[PDB]
């Protein structure tokens, strides 16, 4: 069908993996168009895991994690550790509206189990050390979306959405 | 000096409920002056609201003499639909200074010379990145949550121009506007382009009017619709600091922090680059100071006819910079045709354009120092004027509504008509002129031949200077029209609303700038015809079968391209656009046209696929008794009970009136304030009738006095006899007290409805034409029109079965994703539904839609259930209308509407039952003659009163014609006895509901022929 | 660390048996003194699961589920598809707070999958039916509850805010 994955976007490169169809059909909600990263799903509650990299269940209320969404599936080595889920387009935390979805989704996203043995105080993680970005630039926004850096100049742009906008929280142990 | 409101506004944050007593001004200011309070913003917070004197006079002031570390949330009408604030609250003390730069993220790109930017662009996002931080909606005064924090932070703003005004030394006023005859105006049209465009010019011409006024003063001068969700002042400002100048990147803080809210869409105004649906409300009202901006300062001038001329002569100056910009676009577009037209018409007639074709009333009553004041404090008798300054308004309007002045009668066609001194383009009338197929009330200039040889014919009169403009002349102008002067205009503005931005911005830029940026910009607009939405699911059984069951008609253009940019205000056109079809035929040239018919016949029926419906449905709502609920009158509480005319001596409905207001108002409370006055209520007639009943009871204020002690005296023998008073003045005589912040509050509790409707139409295969603060007006497929009241009538309660947009639809409120918004569910709202033909004039159906509910709203009573009796209340009824088979449905039967927390599936109930039966008549459980043997049944129905005798006789009737013999639907037992007592008037309707519940599935089941 | 049960409160009549530590300890969270519910937990992301009822795993920020959290384990066969996470009984968004909590809570969480081979699309609704009220408040509050029926001759001001503060969203599929 209409496929897609969200992945978030971290400051490690251990989030280069669970990408394999990378196209899907041709189509990307998340999208690159002379405005840099719209359509840039914030997690409510989740929290990211780069070591052992998943989306960590979490209960501050504001907790949230900021990535993207490309059309795959992530490595077909899951589907019992990976979230697999039937929405109809409409209870999304979508920012940056920019495109409009077929009212359906069909995703698949990385989630680990809870563990309800330690202490999981958060740390606020913020998207610095922009030079973990300009090879996410590559392994994401030129192995994946083969339109940047070959249809447009202002890659200083998507290169700064990703410094104010993009963002996330993570267990971090 | 003015525009320094943000204290006035902020006089506290909505950190409230965050400050008071526990659960954690604190913050002052970190970017501005320090607030004054001697009596300047004291007079902000007093005099905003009854919360400061409703509880006592000085526990407001105080913020701690009844408090609990639970805050409820209640809403402004009924207070008994509950929410909790709970522990959750602004973003960490730690990272209080944090929200602040995010407060300065976009407060920090224009120069700050002047306030009026600085004060006004963070007022409509104040409330939105707020609810980013998902604040939860803190009320205003916690031992009285009836209003939300942020209205009364406008609430304030608002009187704060007044207080000003008597800061100078004294002046302040209260201005109305209103458009004199909306529902006439709308009238002309045919073929909803001009329909849509003329109710889009009422919006526009309004919008441009108190632009000017928002730039003399800033907004919260505007009582009426709220700035807060208004789409036409999102764009406004937006366009304004887009010409400011600022990177795409620059304004993108604000571009999606309103896409998300507002205009929840993918087209949007950057796509049509004007706002699909026009909001504006045809009467606006302003609480306007003495003061005059002509540069640097605000001077005063003592009159009150400094604005009455200044008002009109603003408002037909936009109608002047629209058909001068007009007169520039035709110019500059000749070369395309039917522009030819435009120009030589705009040439042809001049001085009759030269005055708009709307008119308005203005009335503006004033206010001084006397009596609002003695030295430097307030009066008895002081917070008694803002709401008596309102009725005098209003009175005035209502008075001066006796008279109705059509725009027509102020043209000077005497002599262009006596003689042959008028224009004609075509053929020179034989019999001297003709009347506007649209109008039918003025001369038309433009006379299409009717037909013969409609190629030649017309290129035989000049009219066609070649044989190319034909084509675009004969599109937007059917053959045998005629057209007068307005009309031309309207079909003209028809043929791209763009032009409606000289409208739009009060003349920011100027005209040709305007007109200039729009001829380098190049795009198509469509506007759906009546033959588009009769055709819907015509398109959806050949959408989803794109050419599966087209294989011959792959040809005629339908089945192929859609070709270069076209898009559309109809959102159904958003999202079927790129399906493959073209939504761009005309359905009156391929099926519903006449020759090409019988082969399109022959040619589905082995596609096995239907014959289209020839039938709309021109849907509009209303909201009953709204006047005397913003007047504060129990009408809109008690829907037929009481009318407007038993408010002439109040006192003989001292048992109703008297009655559901204490349980508002002693309820409106909490904790133990409430207390407070769940006894000095009702001593009145219940006690010695003075001050000395509460007396003995005022002890349990003085019941927390020292802990933290501040307070001056003890000594109150006047705050008993205010806070008597105060209810004797108001039981005495049984209205409410109306405030600012009542206003406001309900003028955005008006917006945030607009929103959910517009998610509600277009739910459906809707299109709006105005979706208004409490009114409606669209066209949708005859499938989708009972399924949508249904919702939208519980939708405009404060009801979801659904998440819309992203509004969430709980329970008496609208909760935007944290910010628990109160809805009207005590808010009555009628429904008038039209079937109409789609080779209908619009004309007709408009006039019998408006004048159907119009006269249906106030001459229909129907049995209802009050205090647990029965009564007969009169509105809040669903009528319909086939062609000449009337049908109505009642909504509520319970009086007020909805009086306990889940009497919210009461609303529309009978709809649910009529979904229930049509769903099951054609699944083939249920015959067709369900409907037709009901002509047998339903005098024994009538005439039973048993209702059990009756509840067998349904039984009956249903199992007679059951298709199985094993179907059970049953109909709810409270819909047996109730009666739609109509009253001598020649139009039919059955006296009891299931003949109702019949006849609306009559029509429906009709609309399909 | 203190063991925890998360009950959700649908309005489903199979809250049997799922709580084990009646009394157990010395401190239930959810606490009802004279004055009504308090101690009241919500979490957002979720909803109901009526068919063998849980908290559905979903993204919607304006779903949640309403339930109240009490220490226990349920019938202790389980720990296959249950929520086992602990917090630091610090970022517990609790409703009509009137008092903290240990610093640190293990809760055992009814929590179901998406299971989604249809589609799920969100569904709010509330307690109603009150004879449904009245039969949870013999079905779990009189085992969990024992100061209610004997301190609390104001047996209507716990029945009340049930009513008006005890939501749910269900799925309706
Ligand atoms: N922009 C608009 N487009 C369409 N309808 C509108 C618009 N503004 C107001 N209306 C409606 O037009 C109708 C007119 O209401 P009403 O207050 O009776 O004025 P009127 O019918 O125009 N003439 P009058 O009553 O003499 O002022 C109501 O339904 C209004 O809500
Ligand atoms: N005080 C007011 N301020 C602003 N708009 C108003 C006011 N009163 C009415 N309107 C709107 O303008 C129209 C008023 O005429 P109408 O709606 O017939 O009166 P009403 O006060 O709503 N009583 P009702 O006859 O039951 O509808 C409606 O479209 C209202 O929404
Ligand atoms: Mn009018
Ligand atoms: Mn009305
Ligand atoms: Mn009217
Ligand atoms: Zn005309």
């Amino acid at each position: 069908s209409t496929q897609r994955e969200y992945v978030f976007i971290p400051i490690t490169n251990s989030i280069t993996i669970d990408v394999k169809i990378t196209i899907g059909g041709s189509d990307h909600i998340t999208n690159i168009d002379e405005r840099g990263i719209h359509n840039v799903l914030v997690i409510t509650g989740y929290a990211v895991d780069e070591k052992n990299g998943r989306l960590v269940p979490t209960l501050d209320p504001c907790d949230y994690v900021k990535g993207i969404l490309v059309a795959g599936t992530p490595q077909q080595a899951q589907s019992n550790d990976f979230l697999t889920l039937k929405l109809p387009a409409n209870k999304l935390y979508l920012i940056r509206k920019k495109g409009n979805i077929s009212d359906d989704l069909k995703i698949y996203i990385p989630y680990s189990s809870p563990d309800a043995r330690n202490s999981m105080k958060t740390k606020p993680v913020s998207i610095s050390d922009d030079t973990i970005v300009n090879n996410i630039i590559k392994e994401v926004f030129d192995k994946i979306y083969n339109i940047t850096q070959k249809e447009k100049v202002k890659i200083e742009k998507v290169k700064e959405d990703i410094k104010e906008l993009f963002s996330y929280y993570a267990l971090e142990q | 000096f003015l525009d320094y409101k943000i204290i006035a506004l902020l006089h506290d944050p909505p950190n409230k409920a965050w400050v008071i007593t526990g659960r954690a001004a604190k913050y002052i200011i970190n970017q501005l002056f320090g607030k004054n309070y001697s009596e300047k913003v004291d007079n902000a917070d007093k005099l905003a609201s009854s919360i400061d004197r409703y509880l006592g006079s000085i526990v407001y002031k105080e913020r701690s003499l009844f408090e609990n570390r639970s805050i409820f949330l209640k809403n402004i009408l009924l207070s008994n639909i509950q929410r909790d604030i709970g522990n959750l609250f602004p973003k960490d003390k730690s990272k209080l200074d944090n929200l602040i730069l995010e407060y300065k993220k976009l407060l920090n790109v224009i120069n700050k010379t002047n306030l009026i930017l600085k004060y006004q662009l963070f007022y409509l996002i104040y409330e939105l990145v707020w609810i980013d931080s998902k604040y939860e909606n803190t009320p205003s005064d916690t031992r009285n949550p009836t209003h939300t924090i942020f209205d009364h932070l406008y609430a304030t703003a608002a009187m704060m121009n007044w207080i000003l005004s008597l800061e100078k030394e004294a002046k302040g006023y209260l201005l109305g506007i209103d458009t004199i005859g909306v529902a006439d105006f709308i009238s002309k049209g045919r073929k909803t382009r001009d329909l849509w465009i003329s109710s889009y010019l009422v919006s526009a011409l309004l919008w441009y009017v108190i632009t000017w006024f928002i730039e003399e003063y800033g907004p919260d001068v505007i009582l009426f619709p709220s700035l807060r969700f208004n789409q036409f002042y999102a764009f406004y400002l937006l366009e304004k600091l887009r010409k400011e100048g600022v990177s795409e990147d620059v304004i993108d803080e604000i571009k999606e922090l309103i896409t998300k809210y507002i205009f929840n869409g993918d087209d949007l105004f950057e796509n049509l680059k004007i706002p699909p649906y026009p909001i504006i409300p045809g009467r606006i009202t302003l609480i306007l100071p003495g003061l005059i901006r002509e540069g640097e300062e605000y001077k005063k001038v003592q009159d009150d006819n400094c604005f009455i001329s200044k008002v009109k002569e603003r408002y037909n100056e936009g109608w002047r910079k629209l058909i001068e910009g007009l007169r520039c676009y035709s110019e500059r577009k000749r070369e395309d045709g039917f522009w030819n037209l435009v120009c030589r018409v705009l040439k042809l007639t001049e001085d009759l354009l030269q005055t708009t074709p709307l008119n308005i009333r203005v009335k503006q009553v004033s206010v001084t120092e006397d009596e609002i004041f003695n030295n430097n404090k307030l009066r008895s008798d002081s917070w008694k004027i803002y709401d008596n300054k309102y009725r005098q308004l209003v009175s005035e309007f209502k008075k001066s509504k006796l008279v109705k002045v059509t725009p027509e009668s102020r043209l000077k066609l005497f002599e262009l008509t006596k003689f042959d001194k008028l224009p004609q383009i075509g053929e020179k009338s034989k019999r001297g002129y003709e009347f506007c197929t649209s109008c039918g009330v003025l001369p038309a200039v433009v006379i299409m031949p009717k037909e013969d040889e409609l190629e030649k014919k017309l290129i035989d009169l000049g009219i066609a200077r070649d044989e190319k403009d034909v084509r675009s002349i004969k599109n937007m102008i059917s053959p045998g029209e005629r057209l007068c002067p307005w009309c031309l205009v309207k079909r003209a503005l028809g043929a791209e609303p763009r032009l409606m931005r000289i409208l739009l911005l009060g003349d920011l830029y100027s005209v040709e700038k305007i007109v200039n940026e729009i001829v380098s910009r190049d795009v198509k607009i469509e506007i759906p015809s009546t033959s588009d939405i009769a055709s819907i699911k015509t398109f959806e059984e050949m959408i989803e079968k794109k050419n599966e069951i087209c294989e011959d008609l792959k040809e005629e253009e339908v089945c192929e391209k859609p070709s270069e940019s076209v898009l559309s205000m109809w959102q159904w056109f958003n999202k079927n656009y790129y399906n493959g079809i073209n939504l761009t035929i005309d359905p009156e040239e391929y099926w519903f046209s006449e020759k090409r018919r019988r082969y399109y016949f022959s040619v589905f029926r082995r596609h096995r696929i239907t014959f289209p419906s020839p039938y709309y449905a021109l849907v509009r709502a209303d909201s009953d008794y709204l006047g005397d609920l913003l007047e504060g009158k129990l009408t809109p509480y008690l829907a037929g009970i009481i009318d407007s005319g038993d408010y002439a001596n109040i006192s003989e409905k001292k048992e109703e009136v008297n009655k559901l207001l204490e349980e508002y108002l002693v309820n409106a409370g909490s904790g133990s304030i409430v207390d407070y006055v769940k006894t000095v209520l009702k001593c009145i007639r219940e006690n010695l009738n003075k001050c000395s009943c509460a007396e003995k009871i005022y002890s349990n204020e003085v019941a927390k006095v020292m802990f933290r002690v501040n307070v001056e005296k003890a000594n109150v023998e006047e705050e008993v006899k205010n806070s008597l008073e105060y209810f004797e003045t108001i039981l005495n005589e049984g209205r409410i007290i109306v405030t600012p912040a009542w206003h406001v509050s309900i003028s955005s509790a008006l917006n945030r409805g607009l929103l959910v409707e517009l998610e509600l139409v277009n739910k459906h295969k809707g299109f709006v034409i105005y979706a208004g603060g409490d009114d409606l007006l669209a066209m949708l497929p005859v499938d989708e029109v009972l399924d949508f009241i249904k919702e939208s009538r519980r939708a405009f309660a404060g009801f979801g079965t659904e998440k819309l947009g992203n509004m969430c639809l709980e329970n008496g409120f609208v909760r935007i994703n944290n910010a628990y918004y109160p809805s009207l569910p005590i808010v009555g709202r009628s429904y008038s539904v039209i079937i109409a033909h789609y080779a209908d004039p619009l004309f007709f159906v408009i006039n019998d839609s408006y004048n159907l509910l119009e006269e249906g709203k106030e001459i229909i009573r129907y049995r209802v259930m009050y205090n647990g009796e029965y009564k007969d209340a009169k509105k809040d009824v669903a009528i319909f209308r086939y062609q000449g088979l009337t049908s109505v449905i009642p909504l509520s039967l319970k009086r007020p509407i909805v009086s306990s927390v889940s009497d919210f599936n009461e609303i529309a109930s009978i709809i649910d039952v009529i979904l229930e039966l049509k769903k099951r008549i054609d699944e083939g459980r249920i015959s067709v003659s369900l409907l037709y043997d009901y002509e047998k049944y339903k005098h024994l129905i009538v005439a039973s009163d048993e209702k059990y005798l009756t509840e067998f006789l349904v039984k009956d009737w249903i199992k007679r014609n059951s298709l199985r013999k094993h179907v059970e639907f049953t109909i709810d037992e409270k819909l047996y006895g109730v009666r739609l007592t109509i009253e001598n008037y020649p139009i039919k309707i059955p006296n009891d509901l299931i003949s109702n519940i019949v006849y609306t599935l009559r029509i429906i089941y009709g609309g399909e022929k």
